[PDB]
Formats: C-alpha cells, sequence, structure tokens
C-alpha cells in the first residue's frame, strides 16, 4: 500500500460524521489521491504525500506566495458561499448565531464569484436546476428547493478585508469544517473533481438589527439585499465597518 | 407547511421504531459519537444538533404513526433540563429553539411540544450558581473556538422563547 494514505483513512474513519454516507465515505477514500495531486498541481501543497500528512495532523499551512495568488482570484471577482433561504434566516433568528452570518469571529467559509459564476450557469446564462446545483455542491436533495441563495461580498469589500489581513486558510478544527473537508485550499466534490473550486475563510458579516422577514422580502422583489460598507467580524473578535458591498442574493438567469 | 425532506433516509429510519426516552437523551446530545445526528452545515460538528433530530427525524416518524415520540421527547427534555449538566442543558434549550426555528421557516409543524414545564426547569438550573458558572466556563469542543460563551448563548436563546 502506502503508509499515507494508510494514516488519511484511519483519520478519516475516526472522525467521520452520522451524515455521511456510505457511498461517499468510500468516493471520500477512493478519489484521495485525485485531490491530492489537484492541490500539488496549483502548487497548493509540496507534494502529495505532504497533503495526506497534513490531513493527518489536522494542521493545514501553505505558502505564503501561493496564498497571495489564491487571494488575486478573489480580489478581482469577489467572494462567494452559496446556501439554502433557511441558513438565511437562521442567521437573523438563531440567538446563538449572534446576528453573523458566518461562525462569528471563525468566519464564513467562500469560494471566489467567479468560480461560482462558471460552475452554476448553463451557457445560454440560465442557472442550473436545483437539483444540479445540489449535486453539484453536494448538499442534501431540496436544499435549494425554495431557491439557491448566495451571500456575495464584492470586489472592493474583498480588497479592504485583504488589506486588514483577515482573509484565512481552513484547517482541520476550524469550526464548520466537517469529515469530507480536505487541505489545498480546495473543495471536495466527489467523484466529479471537475466541480472542485478554490476554499477561503473569509469574515462574518455582521447583520445585527435586521430582521429575517423584510431582508427576504427585499430579496423576492429585487432579487438582492445589499448592506453598503458592513460590518465585519475580525479573526480577534474585533467589529469592523468595511468600505465595499456585501449581497444576499436569490441567484437567477443572468 | 412543513413536510418530510428528501434526504437523509438514514435519520429518517433511526425514529421508525420504538425509541425509549433514554435513547432520545443519547441523540439530543450527542456527546456519544454513535448517537450524534448532524449535518453538514451544522453550526457546531461535535455534537447533535436538535434541529436535524426534529426535522429529519422525528417528525417524519410522527407522521408515520409513530405519535408517542411526542410525550417521549418532552420527558428527554424535561430530563435534561433537570440535570444540572451543562452541555445536556444547552441541547435542551436548542430543542425548544430548534422548534421555533422550523417554525419560522415552515410556518407550521406536525406538532408543538408542551413545554411549560421545561421551560420553568430551564428558569430554575439558570439561576443555580453552579450551572450558571459550569455554562459561562463551558469550553469543550467548538466552544473553545466561540469568544460568545455557552451562557450567554443560552440566555440569548431564552430571551426568544
Amino acid at each position: 500500500g502506502n503508509m499515507e494514505r494508510d494514516i488519511f483513512e484511519k483519520k478519516f474513519k475516526e472522525i467521520k460524521d452520522k451524515w455521511v454516507t456510505d457511498k461517499q465515505a468510500d468516493e471520500f477514500i477512493e478519489t484521495a489521491d485525485k485531490y491530492a495531486d489537484k492541490a500539488v498541481q496549483m502548487s497548493a501543497v509540496a507534494s502529495r504525500a505532504e497533503y495526506y500528512r497534513m490531513y493527518v495532523s489536522r494542521k493545514y499551512h501553505y505558502k505564503k506566495e501561493f496564498v497571495e495568488k489564491l487571494k488575486q482570484v478573489y480580489k478581482e471577482s469577489g467572494a462567494s458561499h452559496v446556501t439554502s433561504k433557511k441558513d438565511v434566516m437562521l442567521a437573523f433568528d438563531d440567538a446563538k448565531r449572534k446576528s453573523t452570518i458566518g461562525r462569528q469571529e471563525n468566519g464564513l467559509f467562500v469560494t471566489s464569484f467567479a468560480e461560482d459564476m462558471a460552475l452554476l450557469f448553463t451557457d445560454q446564462g440560465k442557472l442550473k436546476s436545483a437539483d444540479q446545483i445540489e449535486n453539484i455542491k453536494g448538499v442534501d436533495s431540496g436544499k435549494y428547493s425554495d431557491g439557491v441563495y448566495q451571500y456575495e461580498y464584492d470586489s472592493e469589500l474583498t480588497k479592504n478585508i485583504d488589506k486588514l489581513g483577515y482573509i484565512r486558510t481552513a484547517s482541520g478544527d476550524t469550526p464548520g469544517a466537517n469529515s469530507l473537508n480536505i487541505p489545498g485550499c480546495q473543495t471536495w466534490s466527489g467523484k466529479h473533481i471537475e466541480n472542485s473550486e478554490s476554499e477561503l475563510i473569509f469574515p462574518s458579516i455582521s447583520v445585527k438589527d435586521l430582521k429575517s422577514k423584510a431582508v427576504l422580502a427585499e430579496i423576492d422583489a429585487k432579487g438582492y439585499f445589499e448592506i453598503i460598507d458592513p460590518t465585519i467580524i475580525a479573526p480577534n473578535g474585533d467589529h469592523k465597518k468595511v468600505t465595499g458591498r456585501f449581497k444576499i442574493k436569490k441567484m437567477q438567469d443572468r | 407547511m412543513y413536510k418530510v425532506p428528501k434526504g437523509l433516509e438514514h435519520y429518517q429510519k433511526m425514529f421508525q421504531k420504538e425509541v425509549t426516552v433514554n435513547d432520545l437523551k443519547k441523540y439530543l446530545i450527542g456527546s456519544d459519537k454513535e448517537y450524534r445526528i448532524t449535518r453538514r452545515d451544522s453550526y457546531m460538528g461535535d455534537i447533535s444538533d436538535p434541529e436535524v433530530i426534529l426535522e429529519y427525524g422525528v417528525y417524519p416518524a410522527f407522521i408515520k404513526g409513530y405519535t408517542q415520540l411526542k410525550a417521549n421527547i418532552e420527558e428527554a427534555l424535561l430530563e435534561m433540563s433537570n440535570s444540572g449538566q451543562a452541555l445536556d442543558i444547552y441541547q435542551a434549550v436548542q430543542t425548544l429553539n430548534a422548534e421555533n426555528m422550523l417554525l419560522n421557516y415552515y410556518e407550521s409543524l406536525p406538532f408543538y411540544l408542551n413545554r411549560q414545564s421545561i421551560l420553568a426547569n430551564i428558569t430554575k438550573a439558570l439561576k443555580d450558581a453552579h450551572i450558571r458558572e459550569a455554562m459561562a466556563h463551558y469550553k469543550l469542543g467548538e466552544f473553545a473556538h466561540y469568544q460568545d460563551t455557552m451562557l450567554d448563548m443560552v440566555e440569548r436563546t431564552i430571551e426568544t422563547f
């Protein structure tokens, strides 16, 4: 065999979540080396072996130049987190979330806005079906049956967030990481590795005093709800007003 | 209106059978990994998510005729709220909260918990200095990564009841 993949598999089995199906678990193991190789090609990790070693250590580290290169993509197009209407409601309504989108100072997992734009639309600029997008994103069937919602940090917001030094990479023990998270600043997208997108952690957005009912109505009427110069939560818990635009969208045809 | 979700059939089947009050407690807490019911987007990953348990487990089984789940969940919750254990009281508070969040979203649910006594117990738990102190200090697992304390999460949640 190979010791690196033996420890990889052992560690996965130890941490596997109860929602993971036997099929997903089997795909996660079988496809592991393709994701390792993708990370090498992206200069995200030193070697395929190092990918497995870092996965087991739970401590994901990356070279400065690689992260700077990756941040460039996000600075150019902004950042995207696709979610359900139910989860949008929870940000406002669920008290433990403390009126923040993202896990308070622990942030929000994002990909680049460009990547979601490329992946979620057909060549005719039509939003893919809820079914297709649920498959792409590896979520439960019906997750987006009420709409594919999207958090968007614009380029200006993203740039100013980077200037503050607030962008993070995920690690094994990041809140919100689960047993299907992997190293390489990339998502695990099952057998269809062509659906894998880059992954960073952005600072959460404060929605203090906003009401879910009203925000969702504005989205229904106009397609989006926007916060100009939002308050963000820093990694250290500082609340800071940052120039730019954050949007909560219901995604639609172009 | 609430509707049975398509997904996570294994969770659905888990509750379509005789389930004891003790078993429901183990599920609602999820400190034992074998009873830990979460989903990909659960706020925390290392303890059960009572919203998943209601939405995917309890409500589908109730609908299939396992109506004893209502009285049994109420007793599990009564016990948890009187346990004097921080995580268990937290999970009780999160289950009543989960009902409210599912009501907000779905606008109508199969049933509503009898919660008067659970609410009372919770109030009495949070008057106890040792329980408040355990909650203020609770930093095991993912709680270690939040400035926001278990105690304050609990207090702000209670205010929303």
